[PDB]
C-alpha cells in the first residue's frame, strides 16, 4: 500500500501540509456561527459566481449530524462530505452502544481526530476543511458551539466565522458581541448574524444561507424571503 | 427440514406452435401452514421468463440477482438478453454455489427475437442443464406433472390449445400436492406478445 | 526528497530535531514537584476573545493519581492521552493496583519513535507527567517525542522555557509547600506570558495522595493570584 | 446459588448467597458473588464464576476509561449495554453469565439483567440461579415501592434464606449491599445457619422445622 | 529507493489547491463541449465528439453519452477510458441499490457515491485523479428532473442549465442569457445546439459530429424515457431547428 | 554527501553515511567503561542530566541474572535492543533450560543491527553497548556497534573522551585481568579507569553507576549512596 | 480419537496463618493405577516471597507455573524491581488461565504467600480463572475428605462450649506454625490411608516474612 | 417473546406482541415490549432465539436511522422491509445466522396507504392483510380469515384483535402474559395502553 | 489428531551410582503383525545422553531428525561446542518437552513416549520421561508403557528411594535391566527377543550395546502342562 509520509516537520518546525489546507480553507466560502441565551445560528456565504444553478438540489453548507446537531464548514466540498458521512456514522454508533445521543462536544472530538489522524498517517493528506459543529445536549437548554480545523485542535466559541475575509467578520463579532448579554431572542441573534455576513457577503440575495437550531431537536432553514426581511431591516437602519 | 419442500410449490413449462407457455401455483407456506395464495413464483427479463420453484427466500434472492445481472448485461450489450444466453447465465451463477447452493428448481422459457424458435430449459438445484423439446416441471409435485405432461402433451399446439393443456396438467398435478395449489397462473408467449390468465381452482 | 527516518551527519534524527522546533512555539506548561504534592501549570493562551477560554484543556487527568501538561502541536496529544489513560487502566485490570509513574511514562515514550515509512512523523507536543506512587513518591517527568523522558524537581516546557527554567534553578528547593510551589508556578507564569496573568488564560492543578489529581477552579486560582500580587507588593 | 435485586423508593437491595458446588460436593462455603464493579456500580454473579469476574472486571475498566474521556460518571443503561455487547462476541461458544447490574444515576436508581444470550432486560425485581424461585415468592408477596431501607434490607435477606433452606445448592451465608446515589453501602455477611433459628424464632416462620 | 520517483499526486499547493485536480481540469478544458438543459417537462443532453474522420462508424460510436439506468444518463468531457471505469461502477451502485431497496437509485444518491470515489483519489492512494468532468441528467419521484455536474475534485452541484469541457465561459454565458424557468424541452433542444453552434471550435455543427439524448416524461403516461438520438435523428432535429 | 540520504546507498568509495552517522551519535553519548577478569565483569558508567533540577540519565541495563549491558547513544535503541536480548536470554532459559552464552548474544545483537543496514524505510540503530557476562566459560565483556560489529574485549570504553579509558586500560591490562576474587579492587580500576575520561566535571554520588556480575554474583547494578565506597 | 487431557492425581493444602501461610502437597505422580514418582515436586517456589502450586493435569501445571514465573520475571523488568504482592499476583494468574477460556489449564491452583500488611495469605483458583482470598482449601485427588476436617479442626464448625449445649460457639482462636503443619500432616496421612493417589510423601512449604521454609515427611508408599 | 401478531386495516397498521420473557423455568418480565420505531412512520417487531431478536432489531434502527440523516427523508415501508430482508438472507448463510422473525407494520405517506410485511428468519418476506409468527398463526387466522375487511377501521381492527388474543389464551398452554398493541398510521405511531 | 500405525513397545532405564542405565528392544509392530526387526529406538545425542523412545515410529524418526538437527544447530559459531558449550541431557529434555506439550496444544500430538537418559556436566545422573500430553515426571528408575506395569517394580527392588543409588553398582543394575527385558519378553505379546542396552557414566562414558539377546529362558516346565482342567494326556 501507498505509505508515503506527505505530512512532515520542516526545519522550522512546521508542518507545510497541514498549513497549506488551511489555505484551502482560506479559500472556502465564509462561515459563521452565533450563539444566543437559547439558540445558535449558522449563516453560510453562497459565491454568486454561480447561477443557473438549481438551489433544490445542489448540496446545502449546513448538514445534519443527527437531530440535535448540525454541521457547516469552510474549505474543500468534496473533503467535507467525508467527514460528515463519518459523524454521522459515530452518530449513530453512540446510540447504538451508549444508548444516549452524541454530545456536541463529544461529536465535536471524534471529527477533530479524524482530522488529525490525517497529518500523521502514511499515504493521506490533510482535510482542507474547517467546521463549525453547533447544537444542543440532551435535556439540556445551553447552547453549544464549536470549531474544528485540519490540525485537528478544538475548542469552544460564544461566536466563531471561518472561510474567505472571516478575518473582517470575526473584527464585527468581536466588538457587536456582548458576552454579559448575549442575543437574549431567535430574531436578535439572527440579526446579528446577518449582519455580519454583510460586512462580506455582496448583495443580500441568494448569497446569505441561515439555519436556526433550538433546544429539544428544533432545526429549521430559513428561507431567501425571511432572509430577505432582515437585510431590508438593516440598511433601514443603517440610512441615519 | 428438507429446505426444497419447506415452502411448496410447482411450476410448469411447454412448447408450442410459435409459441411457449409457462405456469405456477400461488401457494406459499411454513410446511402444514398456508401463509400466502399471491406468492407468484414466474419472473420476467424483457422477453425472457423464468419460473423458480423451492425455498420461498432463494426465490426471491436469484429473482433480484438476475435482474440485477440481465440490466447490467442489457447496458453493456446494447440489447435484450436471449433465452438461450440467460439459460447459461442461471447455470453458471447456480454453479458458482457448488457447495452451498440455492435450494431451488428453476424454469426458463421464451422465444428468441431474431431465429422465432421457442426455448424453454429446466435445471437441478446447482446448474445442470435439461434443455427438453415438450416440457420441463419442478417443485413438489414435480412427480405428478411428468405424469400429467407425459399423457396430454402432444407437439405443436396453437397457442390457446396450448393453454387449456398447460393449464389442466397444472390444476390436477397440484390438486394430488398437499404444498402446492392456492391459485394458479398462467403465461402464454408469442413472439410480440404475452397473455396473463389467472385460474380459479379448489382453495384447499 | 530524503527518509522520515533519516540521520544528520552529526547524529540526529531530523524529524524529531524538527518537532522540538515545533514545541518552542507552543504555550508555556511549568511543574513543580513539592514533598506534599506536585504542581502543575500551563498559558491558555486563547486566539480570540469570542473563544470560551474555559473549553481549551492543556491540562488532563491520566489517572487518579496521575495528571498531565502539554505544549506544543496539542491536538497531537490526545492519542497519547488516550494510550496513557489505557495503559493505567489496563495494568489496574491486570495487577489491582495503581501502575508506577514512571512505568506510565515509559508506555507512553514508547510511542514516540514508532514512526517511519506507523504514523508518518514524530509528535509535535511534550508532556509534564507529574504522580504519586508508594515506592518513589511524588514524581514529574518530562516526556519528548524523542522517547527520552527525564525526571525533574521542576519543569518548564513551551515558548518561555528557558527563560522560566532559569527562574526555577533559582527558586526551587526540597522543603517547598505546596502553597509555596503554587505561587511560584503563577509568579513565573505571569514573566513569561504575553497578556497579563488571571484566572481566565492561566490555569492550575495538583497532585496529592490524599485527593490525587484535582484541576483547580477559576475562583480558587483567581485567590491565589491576588496572594501573589500583595506578597510582591510586601517588599 | 441464589442472588437477587430489587429497586425500590430508597435506591436498590442487592442479596446474594454464599455457596459453590461440584456436583454433591460443597466446594466453598464462601464465594463473593456480588462484585463492586465501582464505588456506584454492583454486579451479582451466576452461571459461570470466571465469566462473571472477568467480564465485569473488565467492565469496570471501560466505565472507569469512559469516566476519563467524558468527565462523568456512566449511566446504569449504559454499563449495562457495555457488558451485554462483549457477551455477543461469544455469543454460541459457551459463556456462561446471568448477573444484575445495579446502580444509581441521572435516572435515579437502575437494575439491568445482562446474560450470556445478550439478553439485556431493565427491571424492578430480578432472581437468577438453582434458588430464585423460592426468593420469588418472599418477593412478589412482601414487595412494596413503599418500602424502607431497613425493610428492604430484611426482605432481601428473608428471600435468600428461603432459597438457602429449600434449594440443595444455595446456602452458606448471605451477603447485603444497599446502593444509594452516594454510591453502595456494605450491609455485612450473615451466616445462614444462625440466621435461620434467629429467624425461625422472631418470625414463627419455618414451623416445621425442630428447633 | 522508490521515492525518488514518486509525483505526489495528493499534495496540496502553498496557495491550498491540489495541483493534479487543477490540471485534470485543464486536461478537460480540451475536451469536446458537453450541455445539459433542464426543463419542466424534461431533460435535453447534448455533446460535440471532437474531429471526427469520415471513416469513424458513428452509428455503432459513444464517446460523449452513456446509460447508468433507465432514469439516469450522463455526458462525458476528458479521458474517455477514465469515463468507462467510473461508468460501470456508477452501473453496478444503481443495481446494488435497486435489489437491497427494491426501488430505483435517486439521482443525488449515485451521484454522491462517484463524486465520492473521485475525491478518494484525491486524498489517498498516490495514484493520479480519473480526468473526467461528468454532466447527470435523471429523474426521480422526490425532486423530479435533475441536472448535476462533477469534476475530478469529487465536488458535485446541481444545475438549470450547465455546461463541461472547452469553452464553458461563453456556452455559460449564453445559457444564461436564453435560459427561462418556464421553458419547456422542444426550446430546450434549440437553446443547447444554438449553444454548441456559436461555441464550437470547428467550421460548422453537422450531425456526425454530435451525440445527442433526452430525458421525457413524453413516455405514455406516468413514466419516464431516455432517448439516445440516432445519427439521422440528430440531422433531421439540426434541420427543424434551422442550423442546417 | 549525495550517498547520505538512506542506508540502503553506498557511496563510491563503499561507505556507509547513515550508519557513520549513527555511530557519530554513541560519541556524543556520555563514557562508559567495561572491564574484566577471570572471576567477574565489571561495568562503569558516567550518567549525565539535563540540568540541576532534572534526574540523571540511567545507563546500565539488567538482561537476565547473568548478563546485562550499558549504553552510550540513542536511549531508546538501547531499550529496544536489550529488549530483545531479555527475550533471547529467556529463550534459551523456557526452551532449552540453558543459560544463554554472552557469545552467541552478540551474534543475536550484530545480526538483529544489521537488518536495519541493508533495507529500505528503515534507519540504523542509535547506540553502542558494552555487555558484560558470567556463563559456562566464565566472564566475558563485548562491545556493540550498531554498524553490527560485536567485538569480545577484556576492558573497553565508548562515548565522549573514552579514548582516555581506553589507554589507561591498555596499560592496566596485565594487572586488572589478574585481579581475580576481589569485586571491589576490580571495581577500582574501572572507576580509576572512567576518571580518564573526565573533565571539569567529577563522580558524585548522584553521577555514577556501576554493576558487576561473576562467579558467585548475579548482576546487579549500584546507584546511589551504594557507590559512595568508591567515589 | 486424542485426548488432550489426563490426570496425574496428587493433593494439596493451603492454610492462612495470622503472621504466616503454608502450601503442602503430596510428591505421589500417577496415571490410572501406576505410579510415575513417589518424588515428584509439586509446591513450587516462585520468588518475591510467593508460593505456587497447580494441582491436576501436570503437563498444564507446568506450563502454568512455568509461566507466572515468567511473569514475576518481567514484572521486575517492566516496574523497576517491585515486589509483586500476593494480590496483584492472584489478578494476574487468572488473566493466565481465562486466557485459554475456551481450551483450559485443566488445574486446581493455589498460591500463598503474606499480604502487604504482613497477614497470611491463600488463594484459590479453578481451571478458568475465577478466584478468591481464602483462610483455607485443600485441593485436588483427596479434598473432599480433608476439607470437612479443617472446616472442624481449624474453624470450629459444629463445636460448642460445654455445659451451654449449643448456645455458645467455641471462639476462633489464632493457630500458631506448629499447630497448622500438625492439622497438614495429620490430614495427608489420614487421606493417605483412605485415597489410592495419595501416598509416598508430604512436602510443606512455609512462608513467613524471613522468607520460604521446607519441610519433608515420608507418607506410606502402598 | 414469541406471540407477534399485525392486522392491516383501512388507514391503519396494528401490532400485537406479547409481554413475557421466561429463563429456564422462570417468567422474568411481563412488560416487555418486543418491538423498535425505524422511523417515524415504521415500526418493527419480532420474535425468535433470546439476545438475537434485539440485536437484530436495534441493528435495523440504527441503519434506518442513518438512512434518515443522511437523505433527511424517509424510506418508504417496501424499502425498508426489502433491506431488512436482505439482512436475513445474507444472515441464514453465515456463520451464525440471527434467528429472528419480523413484522414491518408502516404507513406509506406518499402512497397513503398502510402496509404489513412478514418476514422469517430464512428471508422469506410477503406482504399480508394480516399475518403473524410460529404458531401463532394456528390459533388466530381462521377467526381472521372470516372477520376480516379491508374497509375495517381501527376500532374494529382492535376488537378483531381482541378476540385473537382471547383465542389464543383459551387453546394455547403458554401464558404470555397479555399484548402491547401499537397501531401505524399518517400522524405516526401510538401504544394503546389499555388492553 | 492422529493414531499410532508403526509402533515401538517399552523403554525401561534406571539409576546407579556413577551413572544411568536404558534400554529398548529392537521390534516395529504393525498391530499384531511383527514386521520389522531391525529397528534402533535408542538414539545418542553426543557423548553424554541417550534418548529412548517408544510409540509411533514415523514421529521418532521425525524425532531423531530434530535430535541431529539440533547438534549440527548448537555447533554454529560456537568454538566450545565439543567442551563448556556441548549439549546437555537437561538441554536436550527441556526441548523435546517444550516440542511435545505444544503439538499436544495444537492437537496434533507426536505420538511417543520418551525418556532421556545422560550425565550432566557436574556428573549428576539424569533421568527423566515425557510424553505425547506434555506429561513429565523423574524418578530413580522410569519405564514406557508395558515396562511401567512389569519393569518398574523389579528395578525398584534395587533402587526404591533416592538414597539407594549410591549403594548400586552398574553390574547390578545392568544385571536387573537385563532380567527385566527378559521378563517383558514372557509377557508382552508386542516385544521381541533383540534389544539394545546404552550405558552413561560419569567415569567411563557411553557404552553402546547392539544385538544383545534374551538368555537364560525357563520354558521346560510347559512339557508337563496338559489341558485345562481335567485333561490328563
Ligand atoms: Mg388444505
Ligand atoms: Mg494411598
Amino acid at each position: 500500500g501507498y505509505d508515503r509520509a506527505l505530512s512532515i516537520f520542516s526545519p522550522d518546525g512546521h508542518i507545510f501540509q497541514v498549513e497549506y489546507a488551511l489555505e484551502a480553507v482560506k479559500r472556502g466560502t465564509c462561515a459563521v456561527g452565533v450563539k444566543g441565551k437559547n439558540c445558535v445560528v449558522l449563516g453560510c456565504e453562497r459565491r454568486s459566481t454561480l447561477k443557473l444553478q438549481d438551489t433544490r438540489i445542489t448540496p446545502s453548507k449546513v448538514s445534519k449530524i443527527d437531530s440535535h446537531v448540525v454541521l457547516s464548514f469552510s474549505g474543500l466540498n468534496a473533503d467535507s462530505r467525508i467527514l460528515i458521512e463519518k459523524a454521522r456514522v459515530e452518530a449513530q454508533s453512540h446510540r447504538l452502544t451508549l444508548e444516549d445521543p452524541v454530545t456536541v462536544e463529544y461529536l465535536t472530538r471524534y471529527v477533530a481526530g479524524v482530522q488529525q489522524r490525517y497529518t500523521q498517517s502514511g499515504g493521506v493528506r490533510p482535510f482542507g476543511v474547517s467546521t463549525l459543529i453547533a447544537g444542543f445536549d440532551p435535556r439540556d437548554d445551553e447552547p453549544k458551539l464549536y470549531q474544528t480545523e485540519p490540525s485537528g485542535i478544538y475548542s469552544s466559541w460564544s461566536a466563531q466565522t471561518i472561510g474567505r475575509n472571516s478575518k473582517t467578520v470575526r473584527e464585527f463579532l468581536e466588538k457587536n458581541y456582548d458576552r454579559k448579554e448575549p442575543p437574549a431572542t431567535v430574531e436578535e441573534c439572527v440579526k446579528l448574524t446577518v449582519r455580519s455576513l454583510l460586512e462580506v457577503v455582496q448583495t443580500g440575495a441568494k448569497n446569505i444561507e441561515i439555519t436556526v437550531v433550538k433546544p429539544d431537536s428544533d432545526i429549521v432553514a430559513l428561507s431567501s424571503e425571511e432572509i430577505n426581511q432582515y437585510v431590508t431591516q438593516i440598511e433601514q437602519e443603517k440610512q441615519e | 427440514s428438507d429446505p426444497s419442500s419447506i415452502n411448496g410449490g410447482i411450476v410448469v413449462a411447454m412448447t408450442g406452435k410459435d409459441c411457449v407457455a409457462i405456469a405456477c401455483d400461488l401457494r406459499l407456506g411454513s410446511q402444514s401452514l398456508g401463509v400466502s395464495n399471491k406468492f407468484e413464483k414466474i419472473f420476467h427479463y424483457g422477453h425472457v421468463f423464468l419460473g423458480i420453484t423451492g425455498l420461498a427466500t432463494d426465490v426471491t434472492t436469484l429473482n433480484e440477482m438476475f435482474r440485477y445481472k440481465t440490466n447490467l448485461y442489457k447496458l453493456k450489450e446494447e440489447r435484450a438478453i436471449e433465452p438461450e444466453t440467460f439459460t447459461q447465465l442461471v447455470s453458471s451463477s447456480l454453479y458458482e454455489r457448488r457447495f452451498g447452493p440455492y435450494f431451488v428448481g428453476p424454469v426458463v422459457a421464451g422465444i428468441n427475437s431474431k431465429s422465432g424458435k421457442p426455448f424453454i430449459a429446466g435445471f437441478d438445484l446447482i446448474g445442470c442443464i435439461d434443455e427438453a423439446k415438450d416440457f420441463i416441471v419442478s417443485g413438489t409435485a414435480s412427480d405428478q406433472l411428468f405424469g400429467m405432461c407425459e399423457s396430454l402433451y402432444e407437439p405443436n399446439l396453437e397457442p390457446e390449445d396450448l393453454f387449456e393443456t398447460i393449464s389442466q396438467a397444472l390444476l390436477n398435478a397440484a390438486d394430488r400436492d398437499a404444498l402446492s395449489g392456492w391459485g394458479a397462473v398462467v403465461y402464454i408467449i408469442k413472439k410480440d406478445e404475452v397473455v396473463k390468465r389467472y385460474l380459479k381452482m379448489r382453495q384447499d | 526528497d530524503r527518509g522520515v527516518s533519516t540521520f544528520s551527519p552529526e547524529g540526529r534524527l531530523f524529524q524529531v530535531e524538527y518537532s522540538l522546533e515545533a514545541i518552542k512555539l507552543g504555550s508555556t506548561a511549568i511543574g513543580i514537584a513539592t514533598k506534599e504534592g506536585v504542581v502543575l501549570g500551563v498559558e491558555k493562551r486563547a486566539t480570540s476573545p469570542l473563544l470560551e477560554s474555559d473549553s481549551i484543556e492543556k491540562i488532563v487527568e491520566i489517572d487518579r493519581h496521575i495528571g498531565c501538561a502539554m505544549s506544543g502541536l496539542t491536538a497531537d496529544a490526545r492519542s497519547m492521552i488516550e494510550h496513557a489513560r489505557t495503559a493505567a487502566v489496563t495494568h489496574n485490570l491486570y495487577y489491582d493496583e495503581d501502575i508506577n509513574v514512571e512505568s506510565l511514562t515509559q508506555s507512553v515514550c514508547d510511542l514516540a519513535l514508532r514512526f517511519g515509512e506507523l504514523m508518518s512523523r514524530p509528535f509535535g507536543v511534550a508532556l509534564l507527567i507529574a504522580g504519586h506512587d508508594a515506592d518513589d513518591g511524588y514524581q514529574l517527568f518530562h516526556a519528548e517525542p524523542s522517547g527520552t523522558f527525564y525526571r525533574y524537581n521542576a519543569k518548564a516546557i513551551g515558548s518561555g522555557s528557558e527563560g522560566a527554567q532559569a527562574e526555577l534553578l533559582n527558586e526551587w528547593h526540597s522543603s517547598l509547600t505546596l502553597k509555596e510551589a503554587e505561587l511560584l508556578v503563577l509568579k513565573i507564569l505571569k514573566q513569561v506570558m504575553e497578556e497579563k496573568l488571571d484566572e481566565n488564560n492561566a490555569q492550575l492543578s495538583c497532585i496529592t495522595k490524599q485527593d490525587g489529581f484535582k484541576i483547580y477552579d477559576n475562583e480558587k486560582t483567581a485567590e491565589l493570584i491576588k496572594e501573589l500580587k500583595e506578597k510582591e507588593a510586601a517588599e | 446459588t441464589t442472588t437477587l435485586a430489587f429497586k425500590f423508593q430508597h435506591g436498590v437491595i442487592a442479596a446474594v448467597d454464599s455457596r459453590a458446588s461440584a456436583g454433591s460436593y460443597i466446594s466453598a462455603l464462601r464465594v463473593n458473588k456480588v462484585i463492586e464493579i465501582n464505588p456506584y456500580l454492583l454486579g451479582t454473579m451466576s452461571g459461570c464464576a470466571a465469566d462473571c469476574q472477568y467480564w465485569e472486571t473488565l467492565l469496570a475498566k471501560e466505565c472507569r476509561l469512559y469516566y476519563l474521556r467524558n468527565g462523568e460518571r456512566i449511566s446504569v443503561s449504559a454499563a449495562s449495554k457495555l457488558l451485554s455487547n462483549m457477551m455477543c462476541q461469544y455469543r454460541g461458544m459457551g459463556l456462561s453469565m446471568g448477573s444484575m447490574i445495579c446502580g444509581w444515576d441521572k435516572k435515579g436508581p437502575g437494575l439491568y439483567y445482562v446474560d450470556e444470550h445478550g439478553t439485556r432486560l431493565s427491571g424492578n425485581m430480578f432472581s437468577t440461579g438453582s434458588g430464585n424461585t423460592y426468593a420469588y415468592g418472599v418477593l412478589d408477596s412482601n414487595y412494596k415501592w413503599d418500602l424502607s431501607v431497613e425493610d428492604a434490607l430484611y426482605l432481601g435477606k428473608r428471600s435468600i434464606l428461603a432459597a438457602a433452606h429449600r434449594d440443595a445448592y444455595s446456602g452458606g451465608s448471605v451477603n447485603l449491599y444497599h446502593v444509594t446515589e452516594d454510591g453502595w453501602i456494605y450491609h455485612g455477611n450473615h451466616d445462614v445457619g444462625e440466621l435461620f433459628w434467629k429467624v425461625k424464632e422472631e418470625e414463627g416462620s419455618f414451623n416445621n422445622v425442630i428447633g | 529507493g522508490s521515492r525518488r520517483y514518486d509525483s505526489r499526486t495528493t499534495i496540496f499547493s502553498p496557495e491550498g489547491r491540489l495541483y493534479q485536480v487543477e490540471y485534470a481540469l485543464e486536461s478537460i478544458s480540451h475536451a469536446g463541449t458537453a450541455i445539459g438543459i433542464m426543463a419542466s417537462d424534461g431533460i435535453v443532453l447534448a455533446a460535440e465528439r471532437k474531429v471526427t474522420s469520415t471513416l469513424l462508424e458513428q452509428d455503432t460510436s459513444t464517446e460523449k453519452l452513456y446509460k447508468l439506468n433507465d432514469k439516469i444518463a450522463v455526458a462525458v468531457a476528458g479521458l474517455t477510458a477514465d469515463a468507462e471505469i467510473l461508468i460501470n461502477t456508477a452501473r453496478i451502485h444503481a443495481q446494488n441499490y435497486l435489489k437491497t431497496y427494491n426501488e430505483d437509485i435517486p439521482v443525488e444518491i449515485l451521484v454522491r457515491r462517484l463524486s465520492d470515489i473521485k475525491q478518494g483519489y484525491t486524498q489517498h492512494g498516490g495514484l493520479r485523479p480519473f480526468g473526467v468532468s461528468f454532466i447527470y441528467a435523471g429523474y426521480d419521484d422526490r425532486y423530479g428532473y435533475q441536472l448535476y455536474t462533477s469534476n475530478p475534485s469529487g465536488n458535485y452541484t446541481g444545475w438549470k442549465a450547465i455546461s463541461v469541457g472547452a469553452n464553458t465561459s461563453a456556452a455559460q454565458t449564453l445559457l444564461q442569457m436564453d435560459y427561462k424557468d418556464d421553458m419547456k424541452v422542444d426550446d430546450a433542444i434549440e437553446l443547447a445546439l444554438k449553444t454548441l453552434s456559436k461555441t464550437t471550435d470547428s467550421s460548422a455543427l453537422t450531425y456526425d459530429r454530435l451525440e445527442f439524448a433526452t430525458i421525457r416524461k413524453g413516455a405514455n403516461d406516468g413514466e419516464v424515457y431516455q432517448k439516445i438520438f440516432k445519427p439521422q435523428e440528430i440531422k433531421d432535429i439540426l434541420v427543424k431547428t434551422g442550423i442546417t | 554527501n549525495n550517498y547520505d540520504g538512506d542506508t540502503v546507498t553506498f557511496s563510491p568509495t563503499g561507505r556507509l553515511f547513515q550508519v557513520e552517522y549513527a555511530l557519530e551519535a554513541i560519541k556524543q553519548g556520555s563514557v562508559t567503561v567495561g572491564l574484566r577478569s577471570n572471576t567477574h565483569a565489571v561495568l562503569v558508567a558516567l550518567k549525565r542530566n539535563a540540568d540541576e533540577l532534572s534526574s540523571y540519565q540511567k545507563k546500565i541495563i539488567k538482561c537476565d541474572e547473568h548478563m546485562g549491558l550499558s549504553l552510550a547513544g540513542l536511549a531508546p535503541d538501547a531499550r529496544v535492543l536489550s529488549n530483545y536480548l531479555r527475550q533471547q536470554c529467556n529463550y534459551s532459559s523456557l526452551v532449552f533450560n540453558r543459560k544463554l552464552a554472552v557469545e552467541r548474544a552478540g551474534h543475536l545483537l550484530c545480526d538483529k543491527a544489521q537488518k536495519n543496514t541493508q533495507s529500505y524505510g528503515g534507519r540504523p540503530y542509535g547506540v553502542g553497548l558494552l555487555i558484560i557476562g558470567y556463563d559456562k566459560s566464565g566472564a566475558h565483556l563485548l562491545e556493540f556497534q550498531p554498524s553490527g560489529n560485536v567485538t569480545e574485549l577484556y576492558g573497553t570504553a565508548i562515548g565522549a573522551r573514552s579514548q582516555g579509558a581506553k589507554t589507561y586500560l591498555e596499560r592496566t591490562l596485565d594487572t586488572f585481568i589478574k585481579i581475580d576474587g576481589n569485586p571491589d579492587e576490580l571495581i577500582k580500576a574501572g572507576v580509576e579507569a572512567i576518571s580518564q575520561s573526565l573533565r571539569d566535571e567529577s563522580l558524585t554520588v548522584d553521577n555514577l553507576s556501576i554493576a558487576i556480575v561473576g562467579k558467585d554474583t548475579p548482576f546487579t547494578i549500584y546507584d546511589g549512596e551504594a557507590v559512595a565506597k568508591y567515589i | 480419537q486424542f485426548n488432550p487431557y489426563g490426570d496425574n492425581g496428587g493433593t494439596i493444602l493451603g492454610i492462612a496463618g495470622e503472621d504466616f501461610a503454608v502450601l503442602a502437597g503430596d510428591t505421589r505422580n500417577i496415571t490410572d493405577y501406576s505410579i510415575n514418582s513417589r518424588y515428584e515436586p509439586k509446591v513450587f517456589d516462585c520468588g518475591d516471597n510467593i508460593v505456587m502450586s497447580a494441582n491436576g493435569f501436570a503437563a498444564d501445571g507446568d506450563a502454568l507455573v512455568k509461566r507466572f514465573k515468567n511473569s514475576v520475571k518481567w514484572y521486575h523488568f517492566d516496574h523497576n524491581d517491585k515486589k509483586l504482592s500476593i494480590n496483584s499476583a492472584a489478578r494476574n494468574i487468572q488473566h493466565l488461565l481465562y486466557g485459554k477460556r475456551f481450551f483450559p489449564y485443566y488445574v486446581h491452583t493455589i498460591i500463598a504467600g503474606l499480604d502487604e500488611d504482613g497477614k497470611g495469605a491463600v488463594y484459590s483458583f479453578d481451571p478458568v480463572g475465577s478466584y478468591e482470598r481464602e483462610q483455607c482449601r485443600a485441593g485436588g485427588a483427596a479434598a473432599s475428605l480433608i476439607m470437612p476436617f479443617l472446616d472442624n479442626q481449624v474453624n470450629f464448625k459444629n463445636q460448642y462450649e460445654p455445659g451451654t449445649n449449643g448456645k455458645v460457639k467455641k471462639p476462633l482462636k489464632y493457630l500458631s506454625v506448629e499447630e497448622v503443619i500438625k492439622l497438614v500432616r495429620d490430614s495427608f496421612t489420614s487421606a493417605t490411608e483412605r485415597h489410592i493417589q495419595v501416598g509416598d510423601g508430604l512436602e510443606i512449604l512455609i512462608v513467613t516474612k524471613d522468607g520460604v521454609r521446607k519441610e519433608f515427611y515420608e507418607l506410606k508408599r502402598d | 417473546m414469541d406471540i407477534i401478531l399485525g392486522i392491516r386495516v383501512q388507514d391503519s397498521v396494528i401490532l400485537a406482541s406479547s409481554k413475557a420473557v421466561t429463563r429456564g423455568i422462570s417468567v422474568l418480565k411481563d412488560s416487555d415490549d418486543k418491538t423498535r420505531q425505524l422511523s417515524p412512520h415504521t415500526l418493527m417487531s419480532f420474535a425468535g432465539e433470546a439476545g438475537d431478536t434485539v440485536q437484530f432489531a436495534e441493528y435495523i434502527q440504527a441503519n434506518i436511522q442513518l438512512y434518515s440523516i443522511r437523505e433527511d427523508y424517509e424510506l418508504s415501508p417496501q424499502a425498508v422491509s426489502s433491506f431488512v430482508r436482505q439482512e436475513l438472507a445474507k444472515s441464514i448463510r453465515s456463520r451464525r445466522p440471527y434467528q429472528v422473525n419480523v413484522l414491518i407494520g408502516g404507513y406509506d405517506k406518499k402512497k397513503n396507504k398502510p402496509e404489513l410485511y412478514q418476514i422469517d428468519y430464512l428471508g422469506t418476506k410477503v406482504e399480508l392483510p394480516y399475518g403473524a409468527h410460529g404458531y401463532s398463526g394456528f390459533y388466530t387466522f381462521s377467526l381472521l380469515d372470516h372477520h376480516y375487511r379491508p374497509d375495517m377501521t381501527t376500532e374494529e381492527g382492535l376488537d378483531l384483535l381482541k378476540l385473537c388474543v382471547q383465542e389464543l389464551e383459551k387453546r394455547m398452554p403458554m401464558d404470555f402474559k397479555g399484548v402491547i398493541v401499537k397501531i401505524v398510521d399518517k400522524d405516526g405511531i401510538r401504544q394503546v395502553d389499555d388492553f | 489428531t492422529q493414531q499410532p500405525i508403526v509402533t515401538g513397545t517399552s523403554v525401561i532405564s534406571m539409576k546407579y551410582d556413577n551413572g544411568v542405565i536404558i534400554a529398548a528392544d529392537n521390534l516395529g509392530s504393525y498391530g499384531s503383525l511383527l514386521r520389522f526387526n531391525g529397528v534402533e529406538r535408542l538414539i545418542p545425542v553426543g557423548d553424554n545422553t541417550v534418548v529412548g523412545i517408544s510409540g509411533d515410529i514415523s514421529d521418532m524418526q521425525h524425532i531423531e531428525r530434530l535430535l541431529k538437527d539440533l547438534v549440527t544447530e548448537n555447533a554454529y559459531d560456537n568454538p566450545l561446542a565439543d567442551a563448556e558449550e556441548a549439549l546437555e541431557p537437561s538441554y536436550i529434555f527441556e526441548y523435546l518437552a517444550t516440542v511435545m506439550y505444544q503439538r499436544r496444544s495444537k492437537m496434533n500430538p507426536l505420538w511417543n513416549a520418551i525418556i532421556v537418559a545422560g550425565v550432566q556436566s557436574n556428573g549428576d545422573q539424569f533421568l527423566r520421561y515425557v510424553n505425547l500430553l506434555g506429561v513429565t515426571y523423574s524418578s530413580p528408575t522410569l519405564a514406557t508403557g508395558f515396562g511401567a506395569h512389569m519393569a518398574n517394580p523389579l528395578l525398584r527392588k534395587v533402587v526404591d528411594r533416592e538414597s539407594d543409588i549410591p549403594k548400586t553398582t552398574v553390574q547390578v543394575a545392568e544385571e536387573a535391566i537385563v532380567n527385566a527385558m527378559r521378563v517383558l519378553y514372557y509377557r508382552d505379546a508386542r516385544s521381541s527377543r533383540n534389544f539394545s542396552l546404552a550405558i552413561i557414566d560419569k567415569n567411563t562414558g557411553l557404552t553402546f550395546k547392539k544385538n544383545l539377546q534374551v538368555e537364560n529362558m525357563k520354558w521346560d516346565f510347559a512339557k508337563d502342562i496338559k489341558g485345562y482342567g481335567t485333561q490328563k494326556i
